[PDB]
This record gives C-alpha cells, structure tokens and sequence, in this order.
C-alpha cells in the first residue's frame, strides 16, 4: 500500500480525490510484454469531450497485496471529472490512464466500476505523514475487494478503507454514455478518409503500382494472390481497433520533436493482431542504407500489408509485393490538438 | 620519496604511437597501484559501456595520479604524486582552458569527447584516454551541468508529450565561459553509480529539506516586495504557492539556531561530497612557458 | 547507544563517504522505524574521522593481546603515518 | 630549504609600527615580493565595500604565511607548506580560546574590520590579518552573525515580525568547553542572501530531484525511509513552471549550494596538537 500514500500528498493539487487499487498481472500482460511499464492520468469526458491536464501516478510493481489469492501490481486513479461539489458521480464515464516506464500500454475504466466496488467493500519536530500512520492501522482484509472490468472481462481490485474525510466524503456521493462510442468512431473516420484518399490517388492515376520499394515477385503473383485481391485492403478498416498505438498517430506525435518513417503492419487475413506504431530511423549510425535494409525487410513480408506515415504529413500503404500507393495525410488541425492533448501537452 | 616509476610494456610501441605519445608529456594519468592494462582509464571506460562520467570519476578519485614525463619505445615511465612536492604540469589539452586567474586545477574524466584525449596503443589490446585537467569553477559546474543531465534525460522521456527533448541538450549545452564555449558529451542513461550518487544526494536533500529556516523567507518575500534585485530575476516578481505557504506561521529565536547548527554540519557534508577528485591548489603558473607549478591540495 | 568501529581502506580519501554510507544503510532504518526524533536532534547517524595512513606494502598482522584473566585478538598495524582528520557525519 | 619570502617595503618606517608589529607578529596573513599586495590589502581597500566572498574565494585561492620580522624595510616572512609544523600563537584582537581544539579554521575578522587592520599613514598598505579561531567557535559565530543580519534586514522590511532583546539573550551569546563569549554588531548581507535565496530554491528543487530519484529503487528500504519524513506541504507545486526556467532554477541552486558548502567549510583548515597556555603558542601543520 506504499504507492496509496505516495501519490495522495503529491496528487492533491491537480486532484481532489485519490482512489487506491490494484491492477492483476494476468489482466494487464496483454498490454505490455514481459510487463515493461513500471503512469499518467489522463480522464476523458462521455458528453463534455473536452481536453483536461495530465496528472502523474506513481505505481511501482512487483509487491503483493495484503491477500495471497491473487499478486498483482499497484495503482491509483485521481477522480477529478466532477464540477465544484464532487457529489454528483458521472455515470459511463471513463478514465484513461498512461502507465508506462521507458510510453507502453493503456488502461481505460470506468467510473461506475470504480465507485459501486468502492461503496461495496466497506526547536523543530520532523514532519510525520498523517496518512501514514493513519493506514497503517487498518491493514486487514476487507479493504480490498474485487470488482469486474467492463472493458477486459476481469477483476479489478480496489482498496479503500475508512481513512479520513477525503475518503469520507467519497462513498456519500452519488446522482442520476458514448465515452468509448466516439474513439472508435473518430479512428474509422480518420480510416475511410485515409482510403478515400487512396481511393481518389488510385483514381487520378491509372490503376496501376509503382513500387516505390524494390523486391523480386514470382510469375504466380496474379494467381496465388487473386485478380483484385484486396481482401486484405477492404478489411484493412475493421482491422484498426486501435489509433493509440498505430503509427498513424505516431506522425502527429513527432511533429514539434525532426520527421521519421512510422509503420502500421497489419496479417494478410488474421494470422494475428500483428504490429502497431513502429519507427523507421534515420538517426543511428545504421543511416539511410540502415533504414533501407528495413524497408527491403519490410517489403519482403509476403503475409502482411503495410501502412506508412511520414512526420511531414504523408501517408503511403505498402501492398505486400513491394507495391505501394501514395496519399495524403492532412486534416484539420483541431483534431492535430485533439491528438496532441489525448496523449500529452499540445 | 620515489617518484620514477616505469610502466613495462609487453610489446613493441610503434613509431605511429610514439609521436603522438612523445606529444602528451606532461600531461596527467591515472595509476592502479607495472602491467599493461588498468593504467590509464580505458580500463573502466570502454567502448562496451555508456560514458558515465562517475565510475570513471571513481577510479579518477580511488586511485592516486601520475606525471607522464618520458615514453621510451617497449616502456615508458611515469611520475607520481605524492603530497608536499611541486609539479609542473603543462597544459597540453585539446579543449584550452586559460589558467589567468591561477586557481586550484582539477582532475575530470574526458566528458568533451573521448576523441582529444584518447591514444591508440596498437602495441598491446588497450586504449588508454587521458584524464582532463582544468580549474576547479569550471570542474564544479561540469559536475552540476552532468547530474543535472543525468536526473533530467529520465524525467523528459518520461513525460508522454515529448515535444522538446532537444531543449535541454542546448539549454545545458555547451560548457559556461566566456571567451569561447565549449560543447561537452551527454549520456542518455547516468547508469549504475551516477544513480547511486544522485541517490545519495536525494538522501541530503530530503533530509534537509525537513528543516527549512523560515526567516530568510520574510528577506526575500520582502525583496519580491521591494524593488526586483537581479539576483531576483529568476522569479519574475511572483509569489509561488510553496514560499507563500511556509510563510503562515511566526518567526522566533528557537528553531533557527538548531536549524543552523544541522545545517552547518550537512552543508559540510555535502562540502564533502562536492570535495570530489584529487585536487590541486596552484601557486606561480607561468603563462609565458604554459607550466603550472601544483603541490597536492 | 553507540559503538565505536575501526575501517581500514585503500580507497579514495573523498570516496569514503559513499562506501561508508552503503556499508550501513541495511542497519540505519531496519532499526530506525521504531525511533522517530524530537526537539530536532537524532538526525546525525555516525561520524566519521581518517586516523591516518599506513603502507601498502606492510599489511595488519594479527596477533594476542592478553590481559592476566585471558586473552583477546589484535591487530598489529606497523609503520603507521597518524594524520587524524575530522569527523565527517554519514 | 628556506620557506622564508622576503618584501621590501617602500619607505622608512617608526615606532609604533614597531609596536603593532610586535602585537601582530604571531598572528598570520595570506600571500599573493609586491609590498602592495601582501595580503588580505587589496579587499579591506575603502573605495569598494569590503565584502564576504569576494574576501574568502580569494584567501582560497592564494596561499597563507606567517609573518616573522619587521626590520626599518624588511618584512621577514615564511609561507606554509603542507608538509612541516610551524608555531602559531594568538596574537588576536578577540582572544578567544585554546583548549585543545584538533581542528582550526581561518575566517575574515567579523567581530571588527579595524580590530585587525592595521594602518600606516607613511605605508597605506593597509594590511589585515584574518582571525583564526577553533571550528566549534567558527561555527557558532558564523551562525550567530548570519542569523543576526538577517533578522536585521527582516526588520529594516518589516519591524513587527521581530526583536532585539530575545535574539540579544541567545544569538549574541557563544558558549563552548566551559568558556561563555559575548559578541554583537553589507558583506553579511549578501552572504545572507546567498543563503536565502538557496533555501527558497531548496523546496522546488528538494521535490523535483525526490520526485525524480522517487521510483529509481523500485522497493527500497532506505529510498522509502527518506520518502516518508518529509513535508506533505511541500511536495505538491512543481508541475506548473515552464522548463527552462525550473533549469535557470537549478543551475543557479547548485552553483550556490556548492560556493555554500565550501564556504561552510572552514576554508584554510589549520590542525593544531599540543597548545602552551603560559606562552600562548601551539604547534601547527596545514591540513
């Protein structure tokens, strides 16, 4: 419970209440391989979208709870969404966390899992934490309770105990939908105007490749891919669950820090949910013929399409077989700082 | 009181090496205690690892220092520093450093590149990169600009809208003075002893930190009051949220003399964790023949 | 209460400190959670003096030091240069 | 080997220059031979403000030397080596204590400018000889003159906050090995201010390098005990500044701190070993 009292006197100015939990490591291992993270706040609105300022968790992994059932590692979530008297609870409403230790993996929650578990498992002197030495007194086992995650079919236990008013208040609280509807909706938006964009820069030209990447293609190119085969780049749009993690993001991101190659990797037909959100660099001392060795490799994947994005606002699609078709990265610029404030500063 | 000290190779120096080594005399080198490798600071500094910059500065600190003063071909023979004696030490180091003011020199590893104080040594498997020797302000800041880069790469990472990496690789830059600025190498991970420094100057601070004398805190919210001192300027004319609310209570006699006594006492431990490196106080540094006459501060 | 103990280094004579510190930080706050101080004072864990330097070529030798009950082990530090420095607080 | 230094001065001298040398000739001065430029001459000079640092970076950066012999020209004096013992007495206009101190320091008189400037009206050389006093004593009276100018300067701001009297019972008051001194009263002032603009920079930057030093050790003992001491009304102001200015911040902390801690060390740090009350001498080796 180390992290519960470590982030409620440093958390306090950006937020009001602070809710201690606990995170299974079997729930969050599909985040994040080998657990790499060892967070940043970041709670986004169900009608009042917005964009609100990132606050700083510190989690730190690898410690038990109080309960041997489960082991898990430790977390916090500030609650900070509702106006002037926190009374009013916000129904179906999200929080999106970024925890991370080198920015890897993303947790949502809602609301209304967090606060029904939490109503359910109830000359000098040196300086003393007050909350110290008033958790400690507690330790016991119905602190903790387990509660079911709407979004990953698992349970998320919450640790609250009767500490002091800021607590106090908080089960007192309660009152009278479409946070996840828009994120997905926003990221096929941005997809069918991309492959518009593919579609009209097919179009203008004849329908035709110029493979900007060279790789050497059988004769039975046109038969063991079929005439017109793009299964694949019909499905390509389903295929794209999540933005966060695309490299199509990952342009927008390196704008202000100069311009790189990202790459959004997807199995011809779901041989699995492959790669998202990958660097192309120019930077190291493998140079320009390094990051073409990479781009040969990447060409030569036979059972992969391939997306691309430039920093400097262009997109380009990588047919596997070396084919590519250019387009066209540019929207309008509110949602540049959409972006920009969903994962950080502007 | 020995001071000719040969170093045996075990191979032949060629003539490649022998000018350029025939080209760093007088400057200074680290010792182990002679065997081929572990003299010099290749030993704890290679390739393999990142430049941290404090467990070189570790071995710089451990171990004593040595004139280079001839290298023979197959051998070459060095000079130690023992304390009470008068070295004469020139300043053959590629970034210059104007000794005007003649203040107490200062041992630093390489960290403006290893390129300027290296030596190949195709005799034998080493390389062996000369220590840097400069006045002590100008070795103090190094040592501030250096942890501060080391604290402060993580925590610029660490945040998710990384728009601005680069701006503490030129905020902090090149090396502070004047008649030329001085670029210096900058390490992504402070690795294990670097972190183990900071560590401990967390420790301090922390500890500290729990005493604060809150009289000076009248001064300067008097000063922010008062007219905009220059030493002020880093505030801007504003109150922050800390300095207004450590300022509710009263001001007495009784706090602060304890205060000030813990404070004399960790500010002379922190003295002794900035009293870093083997030093040396200068006396008639002769500019006209570059030579800098240091006994063993 | 206190304890007085000896250190014997080849190292650096400003790298003390750190060892130092390392060396007793798995004993300060294991039993420093039941203390917490008061009136401040308490905060100074152990000091620490350089009595001074002896050779690397000559090492300790141990030997018996015997008082007329009975016996004790003892170290033999020959050539001895006593420089006594300060106390410097870890 | 001689480590006597010879200086011619400029012109004939008199009597009672015979006499103060006489008073000063066990007492030290540091070095730079130039007779203007004896020691401590070229600071305690009127048209400048004699200030603090300026003073002590420069008696840390020339030598020391104890003055011998003061002919009609001759200023007859030897220099210090690390290596051999010398003989100290006091010589002092405070004439404080030897019992038998094991560390010495070596500070700019304080407890009066003209208390040790001597003055020549023939020579205006003006030379002055920095008071050497034992380390708890050094201590004691550091503090008990910056926290006097500092509550000096708090009450030329503001008279109310506080007093005279109940800071003239204590701060005037040094107390050590049995012996109870008194002492009382620009360059305080600004070396006050270094000190007071360290410690408003001290929170800003004691929470950014806990809060970047915080995780490091992902379970430690001893990281978790310096975490939980602290104040929790300090640690929460520290998102909100702009980064280069938390830098200037920072650099400007550590280049302070760092000229702070070194001059909270005693500066020249004289050792003494067996001190004579009858003749008022001890013996004496830098250290």
């Amino acid at each position: 419970m180390d992290v519960h009292i470590d982030n409620q006197v440093l958390s306090g100015l950006g937020t009001p209440l602070l809710v201690h939990l606990f995170v299974p490591d079997t729930v969050m291992a599909e985040l994040c391989p080998n657990r790499v993270p060892n967070a940043w706040c970041q709670t986004l609105f169900s009608d009042r979208t917005g964009l609100t300022r990132v606050c700083r968790v510190f989690a730190a992994r690898g410690m038990l709870p109080g309960r041997p059932s489960h082991r898990g590692t430790f977390t916090s979530v500030p609650v900070y969404c509702d106006e002037g008297l926190p009374e009013l609870y916000n129904p179906f409403h999200v929080a999106a966390l970024r925890f991370y230790d080198e920015l890897v993996g993303e947790l949502q929650i809602y609301y209304l899992s967090l606060f029904e578990g939490a109503k359910r498992a109830l000359l000098s002197r040196v300086p003393v934490s007050f909350s110290k030495t008033r958790r400690a007194i507690r330790e016991s086992r119905a602190l903790v309770r387990g509660i079911a995650h709407i979004f990953s079919p698992h349970a998320l236990y919450v640790v609250t105990y009767p500490e002091l008013s800021a607590q106090g208040r908080l089960h007192r609280m309660t009152a009278v939908l479409g946070a996840p509807e828009r994120e997905f909706r926003f990221l096929i938006s941005v997809a069918l105007r991309i492959s518009a964009s593919f579609r009209e820069k097919l179009a203008m030209q004849a329908w035709t490749a110029q493979q900007e990447i060279p790789v050497v293609i059988p004769t039975s190119y046109s038969r063991i891919y079929k005439n017109s085969d793009l299964i694949r780049e019909a499905f390509f749009t389903v295929q794209t669950r999540v933005s966060w993690e695309s490299c199509w993001v990952k342009a927008t991101i390196s704008n202000a820090p100069d311009a790189c190659l990202w790459i959004d990797s997807h199995p011809l037909y779901e041989e699995g949910a492959s790669a998202w959100g990958k660097v192309i660099d120019s930077r190291p001392p493998g140079g320009l013929v390094g990051a073409a060795s990479q781009l040969v490799a990447l060409g030569t994947d036979g059972h992969c399409v391939h997306l691309a994005t430039t920093s400097d606002g262009q997109a380009f699609l990588v047919l596997p077989g070396g084919f590519v078709i250019k387009g066209q990265l540019a929207l309008t610029p509110e949602e540049r700082g959409y972006i920009l404030a969903r994962h950080g500063i502007r | 009181m020995d001071l000719k000290v040969v170093v045996s190779l075990s191979s032949r120096l060629y003539t490649d090496e022998i000018a350029k080594m025939q080209q760093r005399i007088g400057c200074i080198l680290p010792l182990a205690s002679q065997n081929v490798q572990g003299l010099g600071l290749g030993q704890v500094y290679s390739l393999e690892t990142v430049p941290d910059y404090v467990s070189m500065y570790n071995y710089l600190s451990d171990c004593t220092l040595a004139v280079l003063d001839e290298v023979s071909v197959d051998s070459l023979i060095l000079t130690k520093i023992v304390p009470g004696q008068t070295y004469a030490i020139k300043n053959k180091y590629q970034p210059f450093f104007q000794w005007h003011g003649t203040g107490s020199l200062s041992v630093m590893p390489p960290v403006f590149g290893r390129e300027h104080a290296t030596v190949k040594l195709e005799s034998n498997d080493v390389d062996i990169v000369f220590p840097m020797v400069l006045p002590t302000p100008i070795a103090e800041e190094v040592l501030q600009k250096i942890l501060l880069f080391n604290v402060y790469s993580r925590v610029v990472m660490q945040a998710p809208g990384n728009a601005d990496m680069l701006d503490v690789h030129m905020h902090l830059g090149s090396v502070s003075y004047l008649g030329h600025h001085y670029e210096l190498a900058l390490p992504e991970v402070p690795g294990p002893l670097g972190l183990a420094l900071l560590d401990n100057l967390s420790l301090y601070f922390c500890i500290m930190v729990t005493l604060l004398p809150r009289a000076s805190m009248r001064l300067v919210r008097g000063l922010i009051r008062h007219e905009h001192h220059d030493l002020l300027n880093l505030f801007q004319e504003m109150v922050p949220d800390e300095i207004a609310r450590i300022d509710l209570d009263d001001l007495s006699v009784a706090d602060d003399l304890s205060r000030m006594r813990v404070m004399m006492t960790y500010l002379q431990s922190l003295a002794s964790l900035f009293n870093l490196g083997p030093r040396l106080a200068t006396a008639a540094y002769s500019q006209e023949t570059l030579t800098a006459t240091c006994w063993l501060r | 209460g206190p304890r007085f103990t000896f250190f014997q280094s080849s190292r650096g004579h400003c790298q003390i400190m750190n060892i130092l510190r390392i060396y007793y930080s798995p004993s300060i706050m294991h039993r420093y959670a039941v203390v917490q101080p008061l009136h401040i004072e308490e905060l100074t864990f152990g000091a620490v003096a350089c009595l001074g330097t002896f050779s690397a070529t000559d090492g300790w030798r141990r030997s018996a030091f015997n008082y007329r009950g009975s016996s004790l082990p003892v170290v033999e530090i020959d050539s001895f240069y006593s420089n006594v420095s300060d106390w410097e607080v870890i």
